[PDB]
């Protein structure tokens, strides 16, 4: 979901974590090297200007591959990446998917949300220390039944 | 499965030790390359990739290691007590041990130099290939061995094992003993 | 270290790189030709602690498959080169880029550092060289003492007016260069930028052919920097700044509990 | 949580929706034909603790039949279309719609989008497409390239001036949308809606007959928002949100004593 | 990190872009041919969450609009600058070699007599060539061009003078200069006769003034900067609001 | 600093050159042979957010 796109020097369109970004071939879409002009569609079409070429040239290159599965179906994989829980499994491109571009989205963590958790797993945890030390005190107790 | 890029993350410690004790992995990336030792012992691994490249010791005991690809390079030795290795391949830099105790293995490559002491306990083996150097000990115990090539050299001391050694090498010079 | 401490201090110091980047935008908003950067984060890699086999896919909603990350970083400081603003200036050696281009000029130890600001001068021979430091500018371009005007066309025709003859008498001709990939450039200080690999190999041309922009006289390229912008995310960055110090004060109390209290 | 912690932050997620809908409006405080959008609270459902029945009308007044609220919630997000003022423009393509109806829009897969702003230009063929995304407008008008004038009658009545010849040539005619509930149209952004179950069939129709509202050239609807409304909300909900915070402070200090005395 | 921070934000960025085309617009007031232009706004998308509930992103300008409203005239003496009186722009010849289209009409002459734009010296196609001997410059309604030619009864013909309208004028490109560029939503140039089939006609030693409303713009400065001062306070109010919860949670 | 400093900038100095033509004008309303001037404004370049067409 990050679409910090950017393009290399030999024009593959890439993010800024450094991942390759598919296409409608489900290739890595490479660009014209020598371009002027990129935007991207509400669609994810991207269209883009040769080098020196007048503006009633722009033409379709390639369509950013877009993909909106069921949401339960997907996992998050050690590098960040949401995978399909079923191994195996085509990703389809659908064509309902739209993109807005010149912005940029950022997480969607609450942080309330995660401070009042955070206060809860303290006095639960500040509990459990306790019944820790309550079993040790009932344990030196039973100590003194073999003193004899 | 396999081994991805960040499979083998969880698996390092500070100075590249890879650590697959009875971890469910059957093969390594090609072209790998571990900074320090490597541990492959219990493993269902079959076959090692090739263009491996290790800059410590080799342990895989126990494992289902059978096949190993020319170009490996290993800077320590490779242990390879219990495995399933069937035949030695050629080209392989290795700079310590071959520990070959409790393996099927039946086959050697000619001209074969091994750094230290060479353990062929228990091993179907039939003949020690020619020109065979090995510049620490000879372990032969319980092995098929009966013949002994023509000329080999063994920096250390030959220990028989309980073999009935038929033929000796013409050409053999010995720094130690021959010990049943 | 309990691993939760090390967690909230990543992010402690990922927003320190946010407020670096962020402080320096607002310190060159008045820089010629300076373009903004922006802080880039990312989430660090998760470990599978409660399956060590590395199969983060068998039961991922399960306590076996759980999966916890290792804070965030900051992957880089994108530059973002979009074009300014003109300020229109009486000086009459200045230039600006309308468009895509920048300027070349030769750094002392030789190679050439390529470059938005257009503020120029001339040295005591008469070359044309930057307004600070002195850098030549690539090509040479030498005034003659008899000129009385200087004139810098739209492609860079640099022609000087001397009486006694008309017509302007042509003395140079400025060429400006274009990356593949300019916010790869390697920003060195001095309003000035070196080639990496990055960037691209340099693509060289005269200034208003093959898609490149157009030299203007007497005009200059504001910063990009918008301040508001700066200000916006200046207030998130404490925000979250303050939020990673009180779970490390949290994870703090809650360790001074188990050896008081056990 | 701690059932008292979770009731507090139901409250506070709730103020957060309602900051964020007031933040749009005034974001949209200068798009033509915006219409603002009112968070609407609703409190959730009550828990018989002390009941192992469920049964309530008995002792309400009792210990027995006490019931505890579990918070709040934003139930909807209702869009206001009240009728907004007129910005009276010199672009003759430009148009507003003077009471009820909606203009109708070919979006790019096939279905027909619904708008109020009446921003609208010509293509490159010279059919009446919207300023922005350039979405062609229902039922298409085409305007002939050797038109002097155009001229947009109170009916959608759309004729053009042709030297040459008298009399004005009718190229086309607009149409308009009206819907029995316009409030449940889905906000799709670029001023476009959707049509929905909840909002009802579209009738389409003369602008200007059966009850439809009037075209009105040269002129548009400016939002209906109110600046000052925002404010006043913001006041209430930022008051709101710090006193649920102080409650949930309240108890984690009232627990922290328990295990600290205890 | 909290939603309206970045909402309010977008209409700060909004009314920025706001503000730049109106000042713009006061800054050419006096750009002989010149079309005022004006701040197209449009809501972001709207976000389904607690699943009926709707939320806004923001909004944003999503073009640039310039109104083609024919401006005032100016009586000027000078016999070198003209007027389109109608739709019609007059081509001139960038150095690159492609066809520029301006309405502005301040022209001049070269070395060689050729008429050419006062500014840059950019050719107008067709070329005229005034000659020498010419003691005055008369360009007809219809672009017929004529110079008065001592010793000889009758106006001698130079050139004729052609002009190009286009369908959609508002989707010509600005590059500066009094100047635009033919794109693909500005439709074909149909170049003709200057005064028949829609197209203007050439008036001389008139100037087309801005169409600027300074009135306008000064009331648009006051709404753009009530509404910009208006979202600064969410994001100041939403500021408080975080501090306020991290310094009590 | 603000993108409306800087175009307001031009138009300001713009008006000072324009001022400056006309005063040049009526000091020289009685010189023989003065041929009076007029300013020629033009807008300068246009940034390219999005491409129309």
């Amino acid at each position: 979901r990050n679409g910090n796109l950017k393009v290399d020097q030999n024009g593959m369109l890439t993010n800024a974590s450094g991942h390759l970004v598919l296409g409608e071939n489900d290739a890595p879409i490479t660009l014209p090297i020598p371009l002027s002009k990129i935007e991207i569609g509400r669609d994810g079409t991207i269209s883009v200007l040769p080098q020196g070429a007048p503006a009633e040239e722009f033409q379709a290159v390639d369509r950013i591959k877009l993909v909106k599965p069921n949401d339960q179906s997907l996992f998050k994989d050690t590098n960040g990446l949401f995978r399909h829980k079923t191994p195996n499994q085509p990703y389809e491109a659908d064509a309902t998917v739209s993109l807005q571009t010149g912005a940029i989205e950022g997480s969607n963590v609450n942080a309330v949300g995660e401070m009042t958790a955070l206060i809860d797993l303290q006095r639960q945890f500040e509990m459990q220390v306790k019944m820790m030390s309550t079993a040790e005190e009932m344990d030196k107790s039973s100590d003194s039944l073999l003193r004899m | 499965y396999e081994l991805d890029y960040y499979s083998k993350f969880g698996h390092t410690d500070n100075y590249g030790n890879l650590d697959l004790r009875n971890k469910p992995y059957t093969q390594l990336p090609s072209g790998f390359v571990v900074k320090g030792n490597l541990n492959i012992s219990q493993t269902p691994i079959k076959k090692l990739p090739k263009g491996l490249d290790v800059g410590g010791s080799l342990e895989a005991t126990n494992s289902a290691l059978k096949t190993i690809r020319s170009g490996t390079k290993i800077k320590g030795y490779a242990n390879l007590l219990g495995s399933k290795i069937e035949s030695w391949p050629r080209g392989i830099k290795l700079g310590g041990y071959l520990n070959l105790t409790d393996t099927p293995l039946k086959t050697l490559p000619a001209k074969l130099r091994v750094k230290g002491d060479l353990s062929v306990i228990r091993t179907p083996i039939s003949a020690l290939p020619e020109g065979l150097v090995v510049d620490g000990n000879l372990y032969i115990g319980g092995s098929a061995l009966q013949v002994f090539p023509d000329t080999m050299t063994v920096k250390g001391n030959i220990f028989l094992g309980g073999n009935k050694i038929t033929k000796w090498p013409s050409n053999l010079t010995l720094g130690g003993a021959v010990a049943p | 270290m309990h691993p939760a401490l090390w967690v909230s201090k990543t992010g402690l110091d990922a927003q320190q790189t946010n407020i670096a980047t962020i402080s320096n935008n607002l310190a060159n908003a008045s820089t010629v030709g300076y373009k903004k950067s922006r802080a880039v984060f990312e989430d660090l890699f998760y470990q599978n602690i409660n399956q060590p086999g590395g199969q983060s896919s068998q039961n991922t909603e399960l306590p076996s498959g759980l999966m916890l990350g290792a804070g965030s970083k900051v992957v880089a400081t994108q530059k973002v080169h979009t074009h300014g603003n003109a300020q229109t200036t009486t000086n009459a050696l200045d230039m600006m880029v309308e468009g895509d281009g920048f300027f070349q000029v030769t750094l002392p130890d030789g190679n050439i550092g390529y470059t938005r600001n257009g503020q120029f001068t001339l040295n005591g021979e008469g070359t044309l060289v930057t307004s600070g430091s002195g850098y030549p500018v690539e090509p040479e371009i030498v005034i003659p003492e008899d000129a009385i005007s200087i004139t810098v066309g739209t492609d860079g025709e640099v022609s000087v007016r001397v009486r006694g003859q008309q017509d302007n008498q042509v003395v140079g001709q400025l060429t400006i260069t274009d990356f593949v990939n300019p916010g790869g450039l390697e920003p060195i200080g001095q309003n000035l930028y070196l080639p990496t690999g990055a960037s691209g190999d340099p693509q060289e041309g005269v200034p208003g052919l093959d898609g490149l922009g157009e030299i203007r006289q007497s005009m200059l390229e504001a910063s990009n920097v918008n301040v508001t912008e700066e200000l916006v995310n200046m207030i998130e960055a404490q925000r979250v700044y303050e939020m990673n110090s009180k779970v490390i004060s949290s994870v703090d109390k809650m360790m001074s509990f188990v050896n008081q209290q056990l």
